[PDB]
């Protein structure tokens, strides 16, 4: 029931960045995880999804191909590798556990990523 | 999924929040509340249920192609943004509503 | 006249005796307390050696009985191969369902090895020495001996006797190519309005309501041979697409292997160690019939990975009660039944096809 | 069902649970006390059939004949108690049991008087009447075959069983030419198989292909063996079945043998028959290409009891097919006498 | 074991005549009987055949259609009805029991028939 | 069926009577003896068999289409007329031979 993500920062456009999210307090190999981003002052937005064992992976259309998601069940780690960033990707990034009815939905805290030069 | 840009009510009244979209007759919808500067909180899941710890003034329903959130007896601590969350026809791509701002006078 | 038997009634303390044909439900163990005798020590050793020299690296077992037989015989095989000075070792592993076919067959040796014993389960031998060349019987070894270089379905049962204390089984290496299951252990019977197709691993029951239909099945393995037509009831005018248990998984080509509103279950949970097909709702769930439900796909489990149940399902044109599978890890549904409002991306599905 | 069994061939015994099929043809006892739908209902059906121009009933098997013979007196008493001028007389049966094109109608309302069970109600016999309702006998001139009902009863739900002594029957509501499925049992176990019912016991075996081994028949039905109770029923030609399809022979590859065709003109008039592949006593059969074609079956002894010794066939396979009846040994249609005029022999005059 | 036949005599052409043969000493209903004639000083000639139960009858081509054979198993008698006689039918007619293997063959004594 | 018109034999010798015709390979043939003034007497049945009460000097056989009767040691008690009896191709019409006369010297 603790989700801590980190790895954000200021980056020049066109470069690449990697995010991580450490999970503790539950059996990590039993739940699917999502990545959600929120621009400053605007609404939430879905990004990617990974199955409970990494077999299935789905990405939003606006970021399809550029990004890639992965997990490591052995050490309870979730990661998102971002490539060919642009100015539209400046937003706070979350690490959610949504769609688990009556079993709780827990969010991270957010790591701001800003793309400019 | 689309929602009205804003809703404004008076204390003691009721607030109706609508989220209309396709594939909604075939899929569930979750409602999330995000207060200013915090992580969102789930208030309604599977279109009619509330998690333990949420005030009994929160209720919601779905009918055909529109899911509705109702705030009975709206008070001042309900200043928030609400987002409906669901999937697309395939159940493989998820999507958030445009969001609704609730101002209680 | 050779077979005489009595049937007892524990409720009324009554007995009926007579003569006829008797079919027993032998699929509970079908493996415990058995004394297997394959072809012969020298004969089997020569066959294995000639197969190894011909490019065959391993064996894919057709059923659990064959795996048990190999496991019981490996010690004497290794001893005899050591005695003749053959640098070969036989390794027996576990069996994993479903048991896929192999395109090779064990050869019939012209001459046996001229050293060794003349019987099985004896000689109080001494364990042999492990070598570098391993003749691998199925396990987790599909990297050194690929499926393309494995033998499959090479034995024929000659006698299945029931002794006083231990029960013997007599095998023999066949001489011809075949895809059919061994007909020496198959028993089929119909009496009035009930029927059964059975063998050492399957027990398939059918009933007559207004039509003959499948009632329940009990499988402890998923073999891939073909059920003989000579041991099948009502085999004519039936097409491959309506058999519940697929023809590829040794399903009878019968009208007794059907149910109205369902087609063949090519993508069930055939990876399980043991199944029970029955027509009943999974506990805690409910199924409706709606024209708007989704199309058929791979089979889904009733409970998610965490362990919570999904309690809303629909089918397009199927008939109640629904078809379900009962395994050790939980309850699955047939290909025709999909969740009503729950995204399938958060569910467990089967990754096997027949 | 739970049981135990012994195998004298291998000298071994075992126990367990499963499905068992019993031979109740050989050593045919009468261990069942049948009783039809209901006294008043059966009487009403008989009466309505009589007013519908049906003069009699042609039994489909020996079971139906025995049932009628047992319930004749009760039915007559019930019919008389309602003042109906109609008596039911039950004769003997003779093979083959030919079909009838009529069916007994289900009565809308049962008769008002009488009792409600097939128990002896002090058995006060009725009186003979002019009108008669003949059950199969030597009465073809009185009631022609084209006016008789046939195959109109149907065994009820839990009406037959291993542990049972009463069989329940009732009048069906439909038209069918199929033998009653409730009494059929077929089973294959390894290299032995059998199709059977209350009157037939047909055994098959696996030598190098599946083939007929021996059969034992105590009646000659003419219903159709249902396909749901047959083994290996696909890709079979009706010209190869040893027991003709029109004589309730199963349509399967187990009902065949190499070198023989359907026996349309066997000695089907016998009361009890046993088909086996073995030479008749005191005879010898050869295979030659200079022998006559198929014809009606012949008996191995002349009317005076003289035995004909030399026989032959064109393409049949030894040992020869033979029928064992009460009056002697007959041969199959393919086997004819060699060097012997056939006018001196006795032949079968019936066809299927 | 003895066969007695009678009914012979002199007749005019185009008329009709009937012959009978009485049997005794064996089960008459188990055996098939033949009619055989012999012209004076000439060879034997087959005429007609009837089975043991009387179901099958066969006639020689020379007398086909004109003659008719029958038997009565109740009275141990077989008969031969002859119509449209001719000159070439003058012969001594026998009543035989032949083709019986080891059971013995028996003949009657004959009844001379003359056509004028 | 045909037979020689007549046969003459010296006493003490043996005579051969031949009955030649079609359908003999598929049919039996009986042999009958008829002395002057009497009814014929069966001599050989089924081509090789002697009824009880017949001298052992009588024997016969068939070969293809020829049926032969032999009188071993022909003596005077054999002056008779011999006929062969058989049936045509379908065993429904019977036929007698043309008959032969045996003379001893």
């Amino acid at each position: 029931v603790e989700l801590i993500e980190s790895g954000g920062g200021v980056v020049q456009p066109g470069r690449s960045l990697r995010l991580s999210c450490a999970a503790s307090g539950f059996t990590f190999s039993n739940y699917a995880m999502h990545w959600v981003r929120q621009a400053p002052g605007k609404g939430l937005e879905w990004v990617a999804f990974i199955s409970y064992d990494g077999s299935n992976k789905y990405y939003a259309d606006s970021v399809k191909g550029r990004f890639t998601i992965s997990r490591d069940n052995s050490k309870n780690t979730l990661s998102l590798q971002m490539n060919s960033l642009r100015a539209e990707d400046t937003a706070l990034y979350y690490c959610a556990r949504v769609f688990n009815g009556y079993e709780g939905d827990y969010w991270g805290q957010g790591t701001l990523v800003t793309v400019s030069s | 999924l689309t929602q009205p840009p804003s809703v404004s009510v008076s204390p003691g009244q009721t607030a109706r929040i609508t989220c209309s979209g396709d594939a909604l007759p075939k899929k569930y919808a979750y409602w999330y509340q995000q207060k200013s500067g915090q992580a969102p909180v789930l208030v309604i899941y599977e279109d009619s249920k509330r998690p333990s710890g949420i005030p009994e003034r929160f209720s919601g329903s779905s009918s055909g192609t529109m899911a509705t959130l109702t705030i009975s007896g709206a008070q001042v601590e309900d200043e928030a943004d609400y987002y409906c969350y669901s999937t697309d026809s395939s159940g493989n791509l998820y999507v958030f509503g445009t969001g609704t701002k609730v101002t209680v006078l | 006249h050779h077979h005489h038997g009595c049937s007892v009634d524990f409720s009324k303390k009554e007995t009926r005796c007579g003569t006829g044909v008797f079919v027993y439900n032998d699929v509970e163990a079908w493996r415990d307390r058995y004394k297997y005798h394959p072809d012969s020590p020298r004969r089997l050793a020569a066959a294995v050696k000639q197969a190894w020299e011909d490019g065959i690296c391993g064996i894919s077992s057709v059923s659990r009985m064959e795996n048990i037989m190999w496991r019981s015989v490996e010690g004497e095989l290794n001893a005899i191969l050591e005695e003749n000075g053959v640098q070969l070792t036989v390794v027996v592993g576990s069996v994993k369902n479903p048991m896929w076919r192999g395109p090779q067959r064990l050869p019939v040796p012209v001459n046996e090895l001229p050293h060794g014993w003349k019987a099985w389960g004896k000689s109080y031998f001494v364990r042999a020495a492990k070598t570098n060349n391993s003749f691998v019987v199925d396990g987790d070894t599909l990297k050194e001996c690929p499926l393309k270089h494995r033998a499959w379905n090479s034995f024929l049962v000659e006698d299945h006797g029931f002794g006083v204390f231990h029960t013997s089984v007599w095998l023999k290496v066949r001489e011809d190519y075949s895809l059919e299951c061994d007909p020496a252990v198959i028993g089929t019977a119909v009496k009035g309005k009930e029927a059964v197709h059975s063998d050492l691993g399957y027990w398939i029951e059918s009933e007559k309501n207004d039509t003959w239909r499948l009632k329940r099945a009990h499988l402890i393995e998923m073999k891939t041979c073909e059920w003989p037509k000579s041991h099948t009831l009502w085999t004519d005018g039936i097409e491959e697409s309506d058999l519940i248990i697929p023809k590829s998984l040794a399903g009878p080509l019968s009208h007794h292997n059907t149910r109205e509103g369902y087609r063949t279950q090519m993508k069930g949970p055939w990876h399980s160690e043991e199944l029970e097909i029955r027509f009943e709702e999974c506990p805690g769930t409910k199924v409706h019939v709606e024209e708007t439900c989704g199309t058929r796909g791979p089979s889904l489990r009733s409970t998610t990975a965490s362990g919570r149940v999904i309690e809303e399902w629909c089918c397009r044109e199927c008939t109640m009660p629904p078809l379900s599978f009962r395994a050790k890890d939980g309850c699955w549904y047939g290909m025709e039944i999909r969740p009503r409002k729950e995204p399938e991306s958060n569910l467990v599905r089967s990754m096997v096809t027949a």
